[PDB]
This record gives structure tokens, C-alpha cells and sequence, in this order.
């Protein structure tokens, strides 16, 4: 949006958060996604316990 | 905690959490600030370890 950058504003997730035993945030970065193959190209895959 | 620009009234004390850091005593039990420290349920000695 002219500024040539790609900018979140929409952030629809709750409406409260009454009791935060536990919070964090990482150290900032700058989320792109840049450079291409025209294929599906990345698998990510998570485990969870 | 310690060092707070305004305190509460008792009538309204404020209860706050603490979590996802370390408890080092070493600026507080062993510093002249207090004219008055007492533990109930622990040696002051031993909140480091
Ligand atoms: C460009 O970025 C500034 C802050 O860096 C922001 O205030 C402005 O709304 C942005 N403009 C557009 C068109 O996204
Ligand atoms: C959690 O929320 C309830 C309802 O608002 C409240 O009674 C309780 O004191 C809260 N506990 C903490 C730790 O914030
Ligand atoms: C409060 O913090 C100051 C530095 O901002 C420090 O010099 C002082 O010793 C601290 N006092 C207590 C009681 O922690």
C-alpha cells in the first residue's frame, strides 16, 4: 500500500483475555515471503505435546 | 515492587503475580533499604537456591 511493504492490521481472535498465567512474545523480525519455484515447494510439519 | 513510584492503599492493596523469571534476593535481603525483613516459611538464606 504505496509504502512498497506488506503491513498486518486485521487481528480478530478474541474479544477478552480475562487471566494471563503465562504470556510471551519472541524478539521481533520482519515476516516476507519472497523468492519462488513455481511448484508446491515447502513441507513444514509440527509436533505438539 | 520495591521501588514503585506510588504504593497502594492497604484498603485497596494491590496483589500482583510474578512467573517466567529468576527471584534473586542479593539487591534486597543483604541491602540496607529495609528496616525490616522477615520470612515466615523459608530462611531469607536459603530464596536463592
Ligand atoms: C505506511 O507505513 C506507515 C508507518 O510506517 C503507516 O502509518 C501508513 O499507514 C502506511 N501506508 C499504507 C498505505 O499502508
Ligand atoms: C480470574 O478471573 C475471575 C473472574 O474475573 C476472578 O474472580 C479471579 O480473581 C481472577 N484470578 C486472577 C488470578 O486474575
Ligand atoms: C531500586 O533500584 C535502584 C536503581 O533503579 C537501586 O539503586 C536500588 O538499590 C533499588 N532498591 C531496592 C530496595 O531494590
Amino acid at each position: 500500500k504505496n509504502n512498497k511493504s506488506w503491513m498486518e492490521s486485521e487481528f480478530r481472535v478474541y474479544s477478552s483475555a480475562n487471566n494471563c498465567t503465562f504470556e510471551y512474545v519472541s524478539q521481533p523480525f520482519l515476516m516476507d515471503l519472497e523468492g519462488k519455484q513455481g511448484n508446491f515447494k515447502n513441507l513444514s510439519e509440527f509436533v505438539f505435546k | 515492587v520495591f521501588n514503585a513510584t506510588r504504593f497502594a492503599s492497604v484498603y485497596a492493596w494491590n496483589r500482583k503475580r510474578i512467573s517466567n523469571c529468576v527471584a534473586d534476593y542479593s539487591v534486597l535481603y543483604n541491602s540496607a533499604s529495609f528496616s525490616t525483613f522477615k520470612c515466615y516459611g523459608v530462611s531469607p538464606t536459603k530464596l536463592n537456591d
